[PDB]
Formats: C-alpha cells, sequence, structure tokens
C-alpha cells in the first residue's frame, strides 16, 4: 500500500508541476498578447 | 517501531540486490558477473566497471543457479557492495541473506563462516529466496515459480516454511530462451556487433546489413568478457522481442499476428513474426526445440503440477488458492496468462484455484528481496537473528538450530 | 460470495473532505499512522 | 494486498497550508528521539540491537516479548521412556528427534513430516506422527495426572476425487447434482 | 512566512525561499576548525588560521556535526530566518542510506525546531524544473554524478547509476594538465584559481581526435587568462582535454565508463517499455553539466549508442546548475505539495522513520 501511495503521489505531484509550467507559459503568452492588444486599444482610442 | 539497521542481501542467478530493511525497493541492482585480471581477483565489480573493454580481462560468476561457486569472489562482491553502494562499514548492520532452497546446507554453513569471521557483522540470518518471494505477497499458503537466467524452479511454502523435499528444478529458464534466440541468430545470421566497439550509425532499412566502424583504440578482450556482453545484448533481445501465445502455438495464427521490429547495436534491424511466439512454446513444450527437447525436459505447467502433487492434500488446497510467479522468465510478454490457462487445464479446475497478481520488473525480480525487507523490519523477527556472541557456537550448531 | 474474512472494505465518509469515498478500510502502517485503503469499485460513478 | 485500486489515504497535518497550523505547531516541541541499544527479554541469549525510540523510554522493554510464547514439549532421558512413555516400534532416538523437530516447527504437522528425516529413520506418513504425538501427550498426562484412520480415508478420498480424469469429473459431477 | 528550500550540494550549498526563481543564498559548503568554527563565506577567507573540512562527499553527508554547522550558518547568517517559523525542504543525493535520511529529520526537528520538513531527491527536483512527467536525469553535481531514470515522477532506485567523478576531481585533472602545460597550481587558492579557469575557459568538444588535430594544426584554441598574482597565462588544448575526461574517464585515470556510456547503462537498466520515453526526455542537471557544447556531444554520443529508431532529446536549460533548487521551489510552492509536509506531531509520534513513510 505504501508503494501504491508513493507511485500515485509522485504521479500527482509531477503532473501538478507540469501543470504549473504549462499554465505559467500560457500566462506569459497571454500577457504578451494582452499587452499587444492593450497598446492597440490605446491607439484605437486616440485615433477615435 | 519495529525496525533495526538491517540490510537485506538477495543474490540470485543474475543480479545481487542490496538494500536496507523497510525499503520499498532494493537500493542497488548490479549483475552477478564480475571482472578478473592477473595478480588474486584483481578486479571489476558492477555495471560501470564490468563493461568498459580492457586488455585481456575475463569475466566469471561466483554464483551458479544461486549456490556460491567462489567464496573469495563472493566476498569481494560483498566488499564492494558495502564500500560503495551501501557505503557503510558492515560491523554494525544486521544482515539476512537469501539462499535458494536447494542450496546445500554445508554451503550455508560456509557462508555463515565467511560472513561472521571475515566481515564481523554483529548479526545474521538466512531465509530462502522462494520463502522471501512468498513473504513479499503476505501469503502463508503460496506456490512460487522462480525462473532466472540459469534455472527455473517451482517451490511451495506453507506456514512460511518450505516443503524442503517438494522442490522442482528445470533448466528451462532464461538461459534456455537465450540459447534458443542464439540459434535463431545463427540460423538467420545475425552478426552480433558488440555495442562497445561501434562508433558510427550508418543505419540501413529493413533487412539490409548496416554499416559501421570499430573504434581504433579498442584493446583485446578475452572471449569470456565478449561472451558476457553479447549475452547481455541477447538478454535485452529476450526482454524486447519475445512474446508468448495465449494457447498452444499454431503456425497460421503465429503468422497472422502482426510482426514486431527490433534493431541491433550496429544499425542492423529485422522484423520477427511467428518465431518469437514459437520460442517460449519451447519452454512450455520442450519437445519442439532443437537438442534440448528430450522427454526429460519439463515445462512450466508440468513443473507446477509436479510440485503441487508431491505434497499431500492437507496443504494442496492452500496452493490452489494462490499461484505466485516470480523471476525473470515470468516477464516474457503474456507469460503469466499462458501459465494460468496451462494450469487451469493441467490442474483440475474442480476446486478453488487463483493466481496472485504481480507484474512489474520491481515486483518479480525483487520480490525475493522485498520479502527479506519485510522480515528484517518485522517486530517479532528481531529475536531470531544470529548474534556474534551467539555465533561463536551458532555458526556451527545454531545456523541450523535457528534458520530452517 | 466466497466470504473472505479479511477484505472487509466498506462505504465510508470523511469529515474534512466530506464525501462518500466508497469502499475503504482502516489500517495501521509503520509508525502508528492510521491509513484508509480503497477499492476502485464499479459503483464509483454512482457516488456523485 | 490490493486489486489495482486507488492509492491509500494517509494522515496529514499540513493539509491546508501551514498557515492554519502555524500556531498549533509553534507552541509545542518534539520529544527527543534517540537511537538506543536494547535487548529483548524474549531472547534466550542477551544480544543487543539498535532502534529508534524516544530517549524517555530508553531500555525500558521490548513490547514484542509477549509474542514469545512457546508450546510445551515432553521430557524423558533414561527411565521415563521405559516406565511411562513406553514404545515398541520407535526408538528413543527417533522419538527425541521427532520431538525436537516438532518444537522446531511448533507442532505444525505437515512441515514437521516434510522435514522428518527419511534417511536417519524409516519412512512414515504425517498422520503417524500426529497420532504418536497424541499418544505421548496422553501418557504424559497420565503419569502427571478425532480419528487418524478416518484422516487417512480423507487423504485417499480427496486423492481419488481430484486424480479423477477430467471427463469423468464432468460426468460424475453431473450425476452428482441430478439426483 | 515561506518554505525554506535548502539544497545541500557536494561542495556548494544553495538556499532560498519557496516561490523565488533563484537561490538567493549560495555559499560553498566549507567548514573549518581553527588550528569557534566557520563556514565557507567566512571560512574561505579565514584559511590562514583555519583547516577546511567538507561535510558532504559525493553527495552523501560525511559527518553530522559539520553538516549541523552548515545548516546553522545557512539559516541564521545567509537567510536570517528563524527555522522555527518556516517549513524546510531538504534535498539529498539519490541512494542516500536510510540512516542518513533519518538523521537529517532528527537534526532538523530536534536542533532547529522546524515545524514542517521534507526531504526530496535532487534528481526529481531537477526534473520538476525541466517540467517533464517522465525522464532520465544526468546530474553531474559538485562531487558525484548520478544518472537517474524517473517514470511519472517516481525515481527508479534500481536503475540509478553512480560514477565517482565530477566537477571536483575534474578540476584536479585540470590541475594535472595545467602542470603539464608548465604552470604550477597546488595551494587551495591556486586550486580555486584553476576552478575559475575551468569555469571561464573549458568546453566539451564535439570530436576528440578531430580537436587534437585542430589544436596541433591551429593555435586559435589558445586564450589568455589573468591570475590574482598579476601575471597572465594562455590556455589552449586544455580547454577540452579535461572536459573530454567526462566521456573517457581514462583521462582522469579512473577505471569506469564515461558519462554517455553510463547514461546508456542506466537506460538499459530500466523497463524496455519506458525506454523510449526516457530517451525522448534526457535532462542535464548539476554544476559541472553546464559546460558549453556538452549537450551536443551527449546528443551525438547517445544517438550513436541508442537505437537509431528512438529520438533522443537532450534537455539542458541555460540555468540547469540551479535546476535542483528551482525544482524545490516549485514543489514547495504547490498547494498539492502542502499535504506532504512532515509536521512536528508526526515526528513526535513516529520519530525519524517518518521520513520514509511519506517523504520519498
Ligand atoms: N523483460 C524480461 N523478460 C524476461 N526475462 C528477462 C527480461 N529482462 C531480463 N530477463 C532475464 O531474466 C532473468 C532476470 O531474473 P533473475 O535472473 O535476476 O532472477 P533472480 O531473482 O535472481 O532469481 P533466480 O534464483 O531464479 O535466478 C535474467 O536472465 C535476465 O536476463
Amino acid at each position: 500500500q505504501e508503494r501504491r501511495w508513493k507511485v500515485a503521489a509522485a504521479k500527482k505531484l509531477v503532473r501538478t508541476v507540469v501543470r504549473h509550467h504549462e499554465e505559467k507559459q500560457l500566462r506569459e503568452e497571454r500577457g504578451k498578447k494582452e499587452e499587444q492588444s492593450r497598446l492597440r486599444r490605446i491607439a484605437a482610442s486616440t485615433a477615435r | 517501531g519495529d525496525e533495526v539497521g538491517a540490510l537485506v542481501f538477495d543474490i540470485g542467478s543474475y543480479t545481487v540486490r542490496a538494500g536496507y530493511a523497510g525499503e520499498d525497493c532494493p537500493k542497488v541492482d548490479f549483475p552477478t558477473a564480475i571482472g578478473m585480471v592477473v595478480e588474486g581477483p584483481t578486479y571489476y565489480i558492477d555495471t560501470n566497471a564490468l563493461r568498459v573493454p580492457r586488455e585481456n580481462m575475463e569475466a566469471i560468476s561466483p554464483l551458479k543457479n544461486g549456490m556460491v561457486e567462489d567464496w573469495d569472489s563472493f566476498q569481494a562482491i560483498l566488499d564492494h557492495t558495502y564500500k560503495m553502494h551501501v557505503k557503510s562499514e558492515a560491523s554494525l548492520h544486521p544482515v539476512l541473506m537469501s539462499e535458494a532452497p536447494w542450496n546445500t546446507r554445508a554451503k550455508r554453513e560456509k557462508l555463515t563462516e565467511l560472513m561472521f569471521e571475515h566481515y564481523n557483522i554483529p548479526a545474521f540470518f538466512l531465509c530462502k529466496t522462494a520463502v522471501l518471494t512468498a513473504f513479499a505477497n503476505g501469503r502463508s499458503t503460496g506456490l512460487i515459480l522462480d525462473s532466472g537466467a540459469t534455472h527455473t524452479t517451482a517451490i511451495p511454502v506453507h506456514d512460511g516454511y518450505v516443503l524442503q523435499q517438494g522442490i522442482v528444478k528445470s533448466p528451462l529458464a532464461g538461459d534456455f530462451i537465450t540459447m534458443q534466440c542464439r540459434e535463431l541468430f545463427q540460423e538467420m545470421n545475425i552478426e552480433l556487433v558488440p555495442p562497445y566497439m561501434i562508433a558510427s550509425k550508418e543505419a540501413v532499412r529493413e533487412g539490409s546489413p548496416a554499416n559501421w566502424k570499430r573504434k581504433e583504440k579498442l584493446p583485446q578482450v578475452t572471449r569470456s568478457w565478449h561472451n558476457y556482453m553479447c549475452n547481455c545484448v541477447i538478454q535485452d533481445f529476450q526482454a524486447s522481442v519475445l512474446q508468448v501465445s495465449d494457447s498452444t502455438y499454431d503456425e497460421q495464427v503465429a503468422a497472422q499476428m502482426p510482426t514486431v521490429h527490433y534493431e541491433f547495436p550496429n544499425g542492423y534491424n529485422c522484423d520477427f513474426g511467428a518465431e518469437r511466439l514459437k520460442i517460449p512454446e519451447g519452454l512450455f513444450d520442450p519437445s519442439n526445440v532443437k537438442g534440448l527437447s528430450g522427454n526429460t525436459m519439463l515445462g512450466v505447467s508440468h513443473v507446477v503440477t509436479t510440485s503441487v502433487g508431491m505434497c499431500d492434500i492437507d496443504i494442496r488446497p492452500g496452493l490452489y488458492g494462490s499461484v505466485i510467479v516470480a523471476g525473470g522468465n515470468t516477464l516474457i510478454q503474456s507469460f503469466t496468462d499462458r501459465l494460468n490457462r496451462e494450469l487451469s487445464q493441467k490442474t483440475p479446475p474442480s476446486m478453488r484455484l487463483k493466481l496472485i497478481a504481480n507484474n512489474t520488473t520491481v515486483e518479480r525480480r525483487f520480490s525475493s528481496w522485498i520479502g527479506g525487507s519485510i522480515l528484517a523490519s518485522l517486530g517479532t523477527f528481531q529475536q531470531m537473528w544470529i548474534s556474534k556472541q551467539e555465533y561463536e557456537e551458532g555458526g556451527k550448531q545454531c545456523v541450523e538450530r535457528k534458520c530452517p | 460470495g466466497l466470504g473472505d474474512v479479511r477484505y472487509r472494505y466498506c462505504l465510508t465518509t470523511l469529515t474534512v473532505p466530506q464525501r462518500c469515498i466508497g469502499f475503504a478500510r482502516r489500517r495501521v502502517g509503520r509508525g502508528g499512522r492510521v491509513l484508509l485503503d480503497r477499492a476502485h469499485s464499479d459503483y464509483d460513478s454512482v457516488f456523485h | 494486498s490490493d486489486k489495482k485500486d486507488a492509492p491509500p489515504l494517509l494522515p496529514s497535518d499540513t493539509g491546508q497550508g501551514y498557515r492554519t497550523v502555524k500556531a498549533k505547531l509553534g507552541s509545542k516541541k518534539v520529544r527527543p528521539w534517540k537511537w538506543m541499544p536494547f535487548t529483548n527479554p524474549a531472547r534466550k541469549d542477551g544480544a543487543m540491537f539498535f532502534h529508534w525510540r524516544r530517549a524517555a523510554e530508553e531500555g525500558k522493554d521490548y513490547p514484542f516479548a509477549r509474542f514469545n510464547k512457546t508450546v510445551q514439549v515432553p521430557v524423558y532421558s533414561e527411565q521415563e521412556y521405559q516406565l511411562y512413555l513406553h514404545d515398541d516400534a520407535w526408538t528413543k532416538a527417533e522419538t527425541d528427534h521427532l520431538f525436537d523437530l516438532s518444537r522446531r516447527f511448533d507442532l505444525r504437522f505437515v512441515v514437521i513430516h516434510d522435514r522428518y528425516d527419511h534417511q536417519q529413520f524409516k519412512k512414515r506418513s504425517v498422520e503417524d506422527l500426529k497420532e504418536r504425538y497424541y499418544h505421548i501427550c496422553a501418557k504424559l498426562a497420565n503419569v502427571r495426572a478425532f480419528d487418524a484412520g478416518h484422516e487417512r480415508r480423507r487423504k485417499e478420498q480427496l486423492e481419488r476425487l481430484y486424480n479423477r480424469t477430467p471427463e469423468q469429473v464432468a460426468e460424475e459431477e453431473y450425476l452428482l447434482q441430478e439426483l | 512566512i515561506a518554505a525554506l528550500v535548502v539544497d545541500n550540494g557536494s561542495g556548494m550549498c544553495k538556499a532560498g525561499f519557496a516561490g523565488d526563481d533563484a537561490p538567493r543564498a549560495v555559499f560553498p559548503s566549507i567548514v573549518g576548525r581553527p588550528r569557534d568554527s566557520y563556514v565557507g563565506d567566512e571560512a574561505q577567507s579565514k584559511r590562514g588560521i583555519l583547516t577546511l573540512k567538507y561535510p558532504i562527499e559525493h553527495g552523501i553527508v560525511t559527518n553530522w556535526d559539520d553538516m549541523e554547522k552548515i545548516w546553522h550558518h545557512t539559516f541564521y547568517n545567509e537567510l536570517r530566518v528563524a527555522p522555527e517559523e518556516h517549513p524546510v525542504l531538504l534535498t539529498e543525493a539519490p541512494l542516500n542510506p536510510k540512516a542518513n535520511r533519518e538523521k537529517m529529520t532528527q537534526i532538523m526537528f530536534e536542533t532547529f525546531n522546524t515545524p514542517a520538513m521534507y526531504v526530496a531527491i535532487q534528481a526529481v527536483l531537477s526534473l520538476y524544473a525541466s517540467g517533464r512527467t517522465t525522464g532520465i536525469v544526468m546530474d553531474s553535481g559538485d562531487g558525484v554524478t548520478h544518472t537517474v531514470p524517473i517514470y511519472e515522477g517516481y525515481a527508479l532506485p534500481h536503475a540509478i547509476l553512480r560514477l565517482d567523478l565530477a566537477g571536483r576531481d575534474l578540476t584536479d585533472y585540470l590541475m594535472k594538465i595545467l602542470t603539464e602545460r608548465g604552470y604550477s597550481f597546488t595551494t587551495t587558492a591556486e586550486r580555486e584559481i584553476v576552478r575559475d579557469i575551468k569555469e571561464k575557459l573549458c568546453y566539451v568538444a564535439l570530436d576528440f581526435e578531430q580537436e587534437m588535430a585542430t589544436a596541433a594544426s591551429s593555435s586559435s584554441l589558445e586564450k589568455s587568462y589573468e591570475l590574482p598574482d598579476g601575471q597572465v597565462i594562455t590556455i589552449g588544448n586544455e580547454r577540452f582535454r579535461c572536459p573530454e575526461a567526462l566521456f573517457q574517464p581514462s583521462f582522469l585515470g579512473m577505471e569506469s565508463c564515461g558519462i554517455h556510456e553510463t547514461t546508456f547503462n542506466s537506460i538499459m537498466k530500466c523497463d524496455v517499455d519506458i525506454r523510449k520515453d526516457l530517451y525522448a526526455n534526457t535532462v542535464l542537471s548539476g554544476g559541472t553539466t553546464m559546460y558549453p557544447g556538452i549537450a551536443d556531444r551527449m546528443q551525438k554520443e547517445i544517438t550513436a549508442l541508442a537505437p537509431s529508431t528512438m529520438k533522443i532529446k537532450i534537455i539542458a536549460p541555460p540555468e540547469r546548475k540551479y535546476s535542483v533548487w528551482i525544482g524545490g521551489s516549485i514543489l514547495a510552492s504547490l498547494s498539492t505539495f502542502q499535504q506532504m509536509w512532515i509536521s512536528k506531531q508526526e515526528y513526535d509520534e513516529s520519530g525519524p522513520s517518518i521520513v520514509h513513510r511519506k517523504c520519498f
């Protein structure tokens, strides 16, 4: 049972870490895209 | 709290498992073989010093089917184990060593002599590899099918004690399959480049003879060492390619099922069809094999039936409720289910017959060591160890008075 | 059934993670820690 | 063991985040554990081993000594065998060997017979040893003041039923239930 | 509040707070006994009145008083934090004996009165930094090199291989080659200058015999280096002959297989099924695994060694030297990891063995 718990816990923890990394990368990509769109909207507001 | 500073050594036919009691898995797993050079055993130990090619170095095995063949080489194996892998001087740690039930009692005595006198460990104990394999699964009533490289055996255990005379020994083991794939290589002409020379990968498509080059710096290597390394290569082949038919081997089914691909070290690659299914049938039926096919050869199902029958019915029903398969040869793909059907036919299903599930490489090879780890940390077991002050007479009288 | 005397899993509900975990039985591992084992029962989906 | 199911559930304190339990842990401290040598009273020879304990229980006693119970064995050396523990087929040597072995294997008769030395003594079946042990115990009880044959019939009945060839197994078991 | 991530290297101790991207405190794991007691930051300056001991050899703690002092320095000087108020994440070399982990738990909870602790394998933390579910980790640390296969984050202990050469003995071999050059570096200070030379200069060649031919034909390999004593030297052929020792330990004189060969061995020791996935995910961690070009030399080597049918990918992020600490920080920052801490209650009731019940 301890081996089972440790395998399952290692699986869950490593997959949560992988999730952390993927969410982090998606957050940086989203931040770059949002900054681009924010500058575009400022340009739109001034042109408007 | 039930633990002590116990080390569990489990030396089988292929690799030595050394680890601390309570550990889920053995700490280290390095092969039984060991290197030699001219002057005593001027030496090379594990998978890291046993593989680099060397000027006429020769490789031998201090073990054979589990019985010790050279106690000095065994002592040096243990010395390196302690020095590096466990890296703790042995003077403090209780140890329990696993010996095959058919190993001689005199060899147990001599092993105890070596252990206590030379290494001066403060405690000791012995318990058989089959006993430990059944120990891992928590089952008093169990039947064990141990099958390493050099021997395949079936042994029942009840009340934790082996039925000492109920031992079945069958050379139809990992080495049997390895010889079968060796003759396969010869018949269809695999040239077995050893990985330790190759320095280029001019690979080729299916069937073509791959190109490559041998490293100029290579020195001469004794034939035994090259034999060992190519044997390891074909062991990898055993693991990768071999597959076992669910039912009795048939040619049309064996051809129908999709082939599989294996690539060799030098870039040579080939596809296997019915031969890989045919080969383990040789274990399940020695007759079809070349040479090693006399009626004297006993297959897996016949082995289990013989082991079960030789013991009376006061425990045979217990054996029915649990069939435990361990060792290397049980890892051949779809071996366990084939064995299960085989016994379901051979052994009358009229009464309650169950297998016991265990699959992975950790669970089969090291189940012999896992049982030892279970014992070593057991609370009640702490009284059983042969102490040094006890050893003074125990190594002779109580190494049997105590360890059945 | 066959009436095995040791595999006495049962429905259980925790308090902090208050939910019916399914078939689980209690055990003491090394160090005196009470562990709940579990089954992956075919009833698993019914516990929504 | 298991049947390939969800992993075990373990006790934990730092569920949540060690911001809840910061206070419950900071206000207390641990009992100092030590690696201490002990000798189990269950050991006939006073050997000593190490293990982890609290340094306040050091050398107290080994709780597993209460598992060290053993079952009794009869005694005879020179005249009790002839006077009370009489025998006409078993020598004193064979009886003593069987008794020492039964203590070895704690009156677990099957593995007792399994060991029973077949080349220091003539062969015999498990139930012979069982009934002889019953006889010796009865004699000891008298001085210190269910049926083996049916068990042999057992062994043979089971052997016949199982050695039954598969087709006959099926046919008879049909005949078994029909009436 | 924050969790303390203390990574105990084999000559380099890294510390910081969980969630931080880099280890704030990095100080050599030196401890010196006068001819008081001082640790690397001050010990390295106090050599004249001091004799220097290392508490970690080959990643396994040597003696526990010196390591106690290393941890005391870490906390109270480098981090200034109170151990009683922060959870502590400790990292230990793979294949650390049970007694050593238990003693680590004992030292932490008893002497430093930590509320919560965890001991994690360095290789698995490096994998966490890489961010791959399964992989094979080549960690040429500060005093030893470890090849660790990991499946689903579970390190396979049977397949882990130890080869007893790494940055330190490599620096010693560089000292050998540098004496061969005609210079002289024997003192501890001179040894550290050779260490700086190694950091600045050397690289792992793509081809050994080819680079011998190039060095013989061309003097371009020579580069100049400035010493503390004021003079200047030039380093050429040595820039890769010492790193070349990694793949041919015979150069060191050690009688074991090279880094790539040992990686092949470790891969073989694993189950055949997952070998392909391990091949796809090879992670280079550790201090001396960050030589330039080492990744490509490995790539070619284990493309040659491995079956050509399986894609070998070498993952060596630019800051792989701290990858173990970054993995520790990621692990300590996880909400799911918080349930894995060893609390004061659990040590009090279960003792040092608790480290094995929930902390592998
Ligand atoms: N995938 C595999 N399937 C089957 N056999 C394998 C596989 N990989 C390796 N083997 C071979 O199987 C054997 C592994 O078991 P091993 O010899 O270590 O058993 P053991 O526990 O020491 O027991 P014994 O006493 O029977 O030798 C070796 O021959 C190894 O070469």
